[PDB]
């Protein structure tokens, strides 16, 4: 029985999203590249270099025209005409276009394709810019996070495989059901702020007993995303179990929101 | 076209020019151009970095504290090791001292990524280079579980599991959809493993698949979540608590059971599945210790890592040897000096960066950042690259030298200077492998050397890891706690002006950060990774780096098949946003 | 000494007397007692339940809606299924009807008991009698690679292994700390695995051990907590939310992608490891399928189970079939009413309880527990017992008969009672199994049976769960997320007086619970529980239960090791704590 | 070196402890039993039976005098003379007693051995009677919940064995790392109690939301335990997290605090 072709292809990025993707512990991606999908371009994992991997990037997106999904990581450069990312000695943009114009939907993994993430903190020497302020005629899911939870990552691709559709999103095009609440509104911490009891410096007694990171500069409270709940590496951990506030990592313009250690 | 000489090559851009644009299997973007001569030997390599961000300009007016996050971003492939380099920077920078266990701890994070890093980059990103996937479904499953119990006491070896591997790959390929195998070079000459071997590796691809989103475990524990945990100046935020109220809320009992479960695991996969296959493609693969040298058997390079003795990264407590072997002396390790501005400087000459002169090269306290895209005559336009133009600026890549010397680092580098210092243990490994494989020191200095070297380090990093593990469990025996050292967390703490090295050995090679600190901001952050240093354009002297000079002399069996390049560029694990940033 | 005929025995009391107290590698505390005549063949056996808690005493009083979490703590081995029984009695006396997927759900934490239970009983329970392990550090790893490779395409049977296993426990008993295996029956005649076969056993105990863990993740996500999850009157505690806000808080995409990680984990562990070890056992020892028949070609008891069509508990619903057998006619499987006060019955004349008449059964809803700690004429006293006097009270175990004959249940029963109403599945997995050990159909009615049916039926299970998740899928895809009914919560919408009866197939035979309630409160709760049928004590007429019909006409190679009475024990998986509850 | 030497007996009880131990995710409970302890008597376990049991249990506690640690799953009932609790032939106190005289520290493993749990509760038909009312002269750890959770089991021997010390106990002798706080304390709804967002009744919106379980007769803020933290079977879940209020099952007497679905 086919399997629904992906192709995923890469701006500028730091492949998090990618490495995020292949922890995942249920499915595995073993099994979600096998079973679940054909993964037909991935610049990180393919075979074909050069103009073999032109080959398999023309033959898909021509013979599956309008029937792929695109995943994008990072994202397009507009200084330098775009030559701030070059793909096949052409800027990245050309080759998000292409793409795009022949996708079913569009999966914006990361804060890179949501937003910017950390090329567009200020000054954006390159002017990185979001996938959808370039491509405004397709479906597109922001599934943010600096990488979002790899069981995250798993649970969009069999949501859409197993159920044939898209994940219904809020108002920013974010997955509603992992993207639904505040990491504040589950943290298993909140007791703790709820009674004024924090860590006030690295270490102290507070810290020794898991008081919550408020005034370390935890930006929860304003943080949309799955991580006191799904959890990070298998429900291992997540950033604030292991003592160090909430970053903001899947907020738009989190780098730019002040001192991560401030209010 | 012209031809010049440079470390004992003729560079000659005469000649069918091919291009690989893009470079797959590695992290980020990059191209690589070469000539080939008549009989189909490359004359010529020019490596391209087709990324950047610009992380060295974003910093500045940054709080010192946050720099570190920043940084981590920088990649998520080498996830951590830029932290680690920033929380080092700051902590020189300001004079600031650790407890051990946060020194611990930073070691095991850095040892948990060489594990995890080395082992997906020897089966994701350069195993199809050697395993031929497609070749598998010919194998014989008896005949390939023989094999593998030959080599290995890894449980897993059935001819029953062999059968369903195989069953699962015909099942996947039958329906045409091949997914990341489709449109490879299978089939291509230079592909020397038997069936049964391919049938091996290619299980061993999947079991590594599975079992390395284990491994970060233990970043998430320590770090929080793997990509991109988490750090502080001043040690580490993971506060510890074993037998107190509220151990619930801290590293517990349970939390280092765990970390002690993973630890055992990844030194099992590593010894029993990537170091045989490691052999195994050595055995198969004999010619290529004698392709893709390189500067590896002239000038290589290592900072040195893993500081035993906590703030103290002398040659007496890194575990992990420094030092720099130049015009092929390796009788005289040379130290290394990371404030030396005669020391480590980079170029822009071949890069698209403004310098005031860029015939010289800056050492990083000097550092400018200052991008410039300017490609010149590249045979189409500005935003339609046919064809670099190497007699100009061809690359995001600045070029780093050391003492004006283009070097070799990563793996292959380290087990050379460790070598030739007189590590037991790296000399007692080295020459027991290469005896193993029937083959004389020199054949290290290869492509085949790279990706030898680099299974051997997942090894020492794994074995490393319970050492480091044990001296934590030591220190909680006795009491001591400490995590975090909080005297200098106040910016009104801090120097009014200041600077610092953070240096470390991530899994590519020697990594740099230089930071100058004014008035409670980054006033200047300057990055020198190590891909930067092998994936290096040409300088003012027309000097090659790393890639160049090991893709040099290289024959090739089917030009428009670019097996041999993809080859010896993956046998230095190239990260191109870490070379760029 | 005195003997009577019953059943197609003979019940002789004279001669040598062995009693086996404590029965270990059960749940709970049994005795057993024997008589052995001249030829060391068993001529009488006396099962003794050595426990009572009195949850039916507690229990009075109670709300209702709280029975389930009360009787759970019956047994933490067969965990759940009291849970199971409890929610279907008090649904059954209210008159509440629970959405599908509840249903779904109910019957995936049932089938993954079975799963679990029956895997740790086969290895850490019942392994050891088949199995010597001391023996196993004779094997050869080579010779046990190859047998398990001859029987199975389960990948961990590579020589390495085996060799690491082997010297895993020749480390463990070199210091004569042999812990579990202390003073064990090794070398005993009985023991027929030759040393190959003891290692490949000995590799999957320890197996067995780590993935038994993997199992109950399904109860965790469904149910909290393994051990003892939680449940509610109306459906499940677990709302599902697979699209809207706030999915993080309920059973989501991400949890049930989890639970089909350990259903195909738990499919592959049972086929590829369990079932083959399980045929092994038969292959060698095929003596024992005509040893410990018993009841079991005579009278065999099944309620049934896993109701496919939601509140319908008739036989067009329930996927595990329910009959009784008797007089041994398998061609008259007889339908069972649990309301019909001519049908179960429990008698206490020889057991630890008061009835008015202790010479007739009460149906449960007529059921009295009312303890009297009164052995009468024991050789010792009240409280040192040398010798159970079996002419009266010797159990805290009741006697359950089925229109007054003594019955079998568990796996084996349902095993019969499924094939001789013509289940397909069923059918065809009894006949390819025996098949394969080349015995005949009666060679199932044996302790070897009960063993092989035990692994049939965790095969079993494992594929339903499969199914039941397809259906909780099938269902959320259709925008059918319903799991609880609460119309009927509040004790103001319960009838003033009404009763019920919620019954399954627990792992070890045919559960009952029996439950009236008035005036808002539990008026009176009986259950009857698989292991009270097997462990049963004689009734008035003399007739003996399934686990002294088992033991009877034993031949014993050395009177003193009661290897031969654990065998047969154990096969039928004993629960003590659910016998007397 | 020699493995401490661990005598584990069971009075009245439903075993539920012992099939928590052998859930152990790490270290895994084959590892425990195999190189960290010497499990050296089991009913559950052991190979001998009858005879050949009491020559081992009699072997052991004389060989190890004042050496091993007794666990004590379940409770001796003082009903009937004990025999409400036989072993072999004789009450279950007595192996009890003398099992305790050797030992040098006893676990009362769950709430059976700890407060009595299900049979003490009303109207405890046999006198089901905690271990620490029988012995009086000898260190007890207890460890309860029904059962305790098996990383918690793991964790405390992991102590016992590295550290070569007991764990420090509270005033009711529970281990202070794992006990010292409530699930209520650590608890991800409690965001959801700080505002008064209650499921009312079952699969209602405010329960597919994760809402607070406070109105279903959750006991979290009055017992002591780690499942909102260390959480069950490898940090799948925990009671709240799969939609049931606590039951209080870790605290003395909680099945007599009235029905679990009332405050
Ligand atoms: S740690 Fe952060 S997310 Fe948790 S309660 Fe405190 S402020 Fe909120
Ligand atoms: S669910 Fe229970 S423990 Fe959690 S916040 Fe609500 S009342 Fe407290
Ligand atoms: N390893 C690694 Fe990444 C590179 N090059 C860094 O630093
Ligand atoms: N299976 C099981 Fe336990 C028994 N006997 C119950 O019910
Ligand atoms: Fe996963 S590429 Fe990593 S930087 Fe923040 S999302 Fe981007
Ligand atoms: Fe583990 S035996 Fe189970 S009932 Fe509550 S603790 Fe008792
Ligand atoms: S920093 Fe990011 S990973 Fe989660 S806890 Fe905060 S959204
Ligand atoms: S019922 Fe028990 S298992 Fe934990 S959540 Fe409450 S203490
Ligand atoms: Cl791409
Ligand atoms: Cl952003
Ligand atoms: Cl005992
Ligand atoms: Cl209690
Ligand atoms: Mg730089
Ligand atoms: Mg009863
Ligand atoms: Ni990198
Ligand atoms: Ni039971």
């Amino acid at each position: 029985k086919p399997r629904i072709p992906v192709v995923w292809i890469h701006g500028l990025e730091c492949t998090c999203c990618t490495e995020s993707f292949i922890r995942s512990a249920h499915p595995l991606a073993k099994d979600v590249i096998l079973s679940l999908i054909s993964l037909d371009y991935d610049d990180t994992l393919m075979a074909a270099a050069g103009t073999q991997a032109e080959e398999v990037f023309e033959d898909i997106i021509t013979q599956y025209n309008g029937k792929y999904i695109l995943a994008v990581e990072g994202n397009p450069p507009l200084g330098e005409q775009g030559m701030f990312c070059i793909s096949s000695g052409r800027p990245f943009i050309e080759k998000l276009k292409r793409a795009a114009a022949g996708a079913s939907a569009i999966i914006a993994w990361g804060t890179c394709a949501s937003w910017g993430c950390v090329q567009a903190a200020r000054p954006n020497p390159t002017q990185a810019t979001p996938i959808d302020k370039v491509i405004t005629d397709k479906p597109i899911i922001k599934v943010p996070g600096c990488p979002p939870i790899p069981d995250v990552m798993s649970a969009i691709i069999t949501y859409m495989v197993t159920f044939d559709r898209l994940p219904d999103v809020d108002r920013m095009g974010r997955p509603l059901m992992f993207y639904g609440q505040r990491i504040h509104d589950k943290c298993y911490r909140r007791a703790h702020f709820d009674a004024g009891e924090f860590v006030q410096s690295w270490d102290d007694d507070a810290a020794r007993k898991g008081y919550c990171l408020y005034k370390m500069g935890c930006k929860g409270p304003t943080t949309y995303n799955a991580c006191s709940s799904t959890r990070w590496n298998d429900g291992v951990s997540f950033p604030i179990q292991s003592g160090h506030g909430c970053l903001g990592c899947a907020e738009n313009g989190f780098w730019d929101r002040g001192s991560f250690y401030s209010r | 076209s012209t031809q010049y000489e440079t470390q004992g090559y003729t560079i000659n851009n005469a000649g069918r020019r091919l291009v690989v644009d893009p470079i797959t299997r590695i992290e980020g973007h990059m191209r690589c151009e070469v000539n080939i001569n008549d009989q189909n030997v490359i004359t010529n390599a020019v490596s391209c970095g087709t990324m950047f961000r610009g992380l060295e300009i974003i910093l500045q007016g940054r709080d010192p504290r946050d720099a570190w996050a920043f940084v981590e971003r920088i990649c998520g492939v080498c996830t951590g090791v830029h932290a680690l380099a920033s929380v080092y920077a700051i902590e020189d920078a300001i004079g600031i001292k650790v407890p051990d266990n946060a020194n611990i701890i930073r070691n095991i994070m850095l040892a948990t990524l060489w594990c995890h890093d080395h082992l997906v980059h020897f089966y994701q990103l350069a195993g199809m280079d050697w395993i031929d996937v497609l070749d598998a479904l010919k194998a014989d499953p008896r005949k390939t579980s023989e094999l593998a119990q030959s080599l290995s006491s890894w449980p897993k070896s059935s001819p029953g599991y062999f059968f369903d591997v195989q069953n699962r790959l015909k099942k996947f390929v039958e329906g045409g959809q091949l997914g990341i195998f489709r449109n490879g070079y299978w089939g291509h000459p230079q592909y020397k493993l038997p069936p049964e071997a391919n049938l091996m590796g290619f299980a061993h691809y999947l079991e590594a698949l599975d079992f390395q989103r284990e491994i970060v475990k233990i970043h998430a524990v320590f770090g929080g979540k793997n990509p991109h945990p988490n750090w502080i100046v001043g040690g580490m935020p993971c506060a510890i608590n074993i037998d107190e109220s509220g151990a619930v809320g801290a590293v517990n009992m349970e939390r280092l059971n765990l970390v002690q479960s993973i630890i055992t695991r990844t030194a099992d996969f590593i010894n029993n599945v990537m170091i045989p296959d490691a052999l195994a493609i050595g055995q198969f693969n004999k010619p290529w210790s004698e392709i893709g040298t390189g500067l590896s058997d002239k000038c290589v390079l290592s900072y040195g890592a893993f500081p035993d003795i906590a703030n103290d990264f002398g040659e007496k407590s890194l575990l992990m040897p420094g030092g720099a072997v130049i015009n092929g002396d390796f009788n005289n390790v040379l130290p290394v000096d990371l404030v030396d501005p005669q020391q480590v400087q980079e170029f822009v000459d071949h890069a698209w960066y403004r310098y005031p002169n860029d015939q010289v090269g800056r050492h990083p306290f000097d550092g400018i950042t200052d991008p410039w895209y300017n490609p010149g005559d590249v045979k189409g336009s500005d935003t339609n690259i046919q064809q670099l133009n190497e007699q100009e600026r061809y690359s995001w890549i600045k070029a780093p030298r050391w003492r004006g010397n283009a070097m070799e680092v990563g793996p292959l580098a380290r087990t050379l200077i460790a070598y030739h210092k007189g590590d037991a243990a790296t000399v007692e490994s080295v020459d027991r492998m290469m005896s193993a494989l029937n083959l004389p020191l020199s054949g290290i200095q290869s492509t085949l050397g790279r990706i030898l070297c680099r299974a051997h380090e997942a090894q020492w990093a794994a074995g490393k890891l319970q050492y480091f593990f044990d001296k934590l469990m030591t220190n909680l025996k006795n009491g001591n706690l400490a995590t975090a050292s909080t005297e200098k967390w106040e910016p009104a703490t801090w120097p009014t002006e200041c600077r610092g090295v953070g240096f470390t050995e991530a899994p590519r090679g020697a990594l740099g950060h230089w930071a100058a600190i004014r008035d409670g901001k980054i006033d200047l952050y300057q990055c020198v990774v190590p891909t930067t240093w092998n994936a290096s354009p040409r300088d003012p002297k027309g000097q090659i780096g790393a890639y160049e000079a090991a893709l040099m002399n290289t024959k090739m069996a089917i030009p428009e098949q670019p097996l041999e390049i993809l080859r010896t560029l993956h046998s230095f694990d190239p990260c191109l946003a870490c070379s760029t940033h």
